[PDB]
């Protein structure tokens, strides 16, 4: 998304930077990851961690 | 589920700006799509103007006629709000308002934005008499 | 630059006729228009036929032209037809004038 700043004023010399409008439609916020990488890397953790268990 | 109802002045006189607003119903005015206009003078084709991109301050126009227009988008009421400046009697037509293709991420279709929902169409004739 | 279309077509019912366009590197969209009725999109994304339109329409793009075919012409199809597409006139969709089907 792509929001907007609005500057409320709440006293002499104090501006409160509140949100204005959301420009567009509300899609979610996400962080992907690789998948062949995360499967390999999680497979190197188990090989090392078996040495203690 | 858009159903665009429009209503203009009804009969404008020459060298006086006219305005039309397309009341959107059944759908919000925030969907990443272009909200644009078009005209169909009797005879020549469906001459187009430009849009507003649901509620930003970003626009494109029709340089094929010129950059007279200054269309806005006032939401929270679902208004659509065309404004035509310095009209002459040659501008008479029937006016249609139309939205875009409802992209997913702000500009997915590079340059397509085909006009897919034509609401009802309204006509105004401009003359000194 | 600008596009151009044959002014008129004609054909008796129960026929296979195509309306063809001139030309680019983009897609093309086809609109019908009943006399006295608001236009409606009919073909987008060269084939990709939308929902609620008759299956009897089918588009296709050639090397530099696009045409849509219709099977079993019927009187309710006497509407006009428009070829719509963008160009590199820097801007400004440059869809050509239409051709009215006559039965
Ligand atoms: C993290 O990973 C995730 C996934 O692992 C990443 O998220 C993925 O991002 C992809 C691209 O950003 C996205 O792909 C899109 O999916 C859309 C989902 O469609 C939904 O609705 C349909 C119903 O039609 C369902 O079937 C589907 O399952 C979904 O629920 C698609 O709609 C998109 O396809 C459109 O664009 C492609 C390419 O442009 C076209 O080939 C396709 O035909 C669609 O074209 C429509 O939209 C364009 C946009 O302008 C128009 O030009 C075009 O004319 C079409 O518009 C008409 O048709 C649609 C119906 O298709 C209609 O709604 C519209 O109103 C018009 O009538 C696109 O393919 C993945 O879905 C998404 N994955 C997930 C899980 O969300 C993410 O990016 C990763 N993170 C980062 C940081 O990248
Ligand atoms: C959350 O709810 C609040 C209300 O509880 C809502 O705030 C409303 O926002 C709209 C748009 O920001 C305001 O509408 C204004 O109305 C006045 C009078 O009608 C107009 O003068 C304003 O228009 C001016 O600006 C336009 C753009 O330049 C011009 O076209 C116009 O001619 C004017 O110059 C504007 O339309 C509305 O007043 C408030 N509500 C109240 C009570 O003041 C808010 O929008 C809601 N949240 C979200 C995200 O929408
Ligand atoms: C992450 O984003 C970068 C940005 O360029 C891209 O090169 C890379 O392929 C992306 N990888 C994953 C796993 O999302
Ligand atoms: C990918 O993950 C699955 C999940 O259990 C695992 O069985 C498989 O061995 C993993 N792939 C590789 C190459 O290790």
């Amino acid at each position: 998304n792509n929001n907007t700043r609005k500057s409320i004023r709440i006293g002499p010399g104090q501006a409160f930077y509140a949100t204005g409008d959301i420009i567009g439609d509300i899609r979610q916020a996400h962080c992907n990851v690789s998948k062949a990488t995360w499967n390999e890397t999680l497979g190197k953790v188990v090989k090392q961690l078996r040495k203690h268990f | 589920e858009v159903q665009l109802v429009e209503s203009g002045p009804g009969l404008v006189k020459a060298s006086e700006t006219l305005s039309l607003t397309c009341t959107v119903s059944g759908y919000n005015i925030r969907s990443n799509n272009w909200w644009s206009w078009v005209r169909q003078p009797p005879g020549k084709g469906l001459e187009w103007i430009g849009g507003v991109y649901a509620n930003s301050e970003i626009t494109n126009y029709n340089s094929s006629l010129k950059s007279r227009v200054s269309i806005s988008q006032d939401a929270w009421r679902n208004k659509f709000s065309l404004k035509l400046k310095s009209v002459t009697d040659a501008d008479t037509a029937v006016y249609y308002c139309v939205r875009g293709p409802n992209h997913w991420e702000y500009f997915d279709s590079g340059n397509n934005e085909y006009f897919e929902f034509w609401g009802q169409g309204a006509l105004v004739t401009v003359s000194s008499a | 630059s600008a596009l151009t279309q044959p002014p008129s077509v004609s054909g008796a019912p129960g026929q296979r006729v195509t309306i063809s366009c001139t030309g680019e590197n983009y897609h093309a969209f086809w609109y019908q228009q009943f006399s006295g009725m608001a236009p409606k999109l009919l073909i987008r994304d060269n084939d990709k036929r939308p929902s609620g339109v008759s299956d009897r329409f089918s588009g296709s793009k050639s090397g530099a032209s696009a045409s849509l075919t219709i099977t079993g012409l019927q009187t309710d199809d006497e509407a006009d037809y428009y070829c719509q597409s963008y160009d590199s006139g820097l801007r400004s969709y440059i869809f050509a004038s239409g051709t009215r089907l006559t039965v």
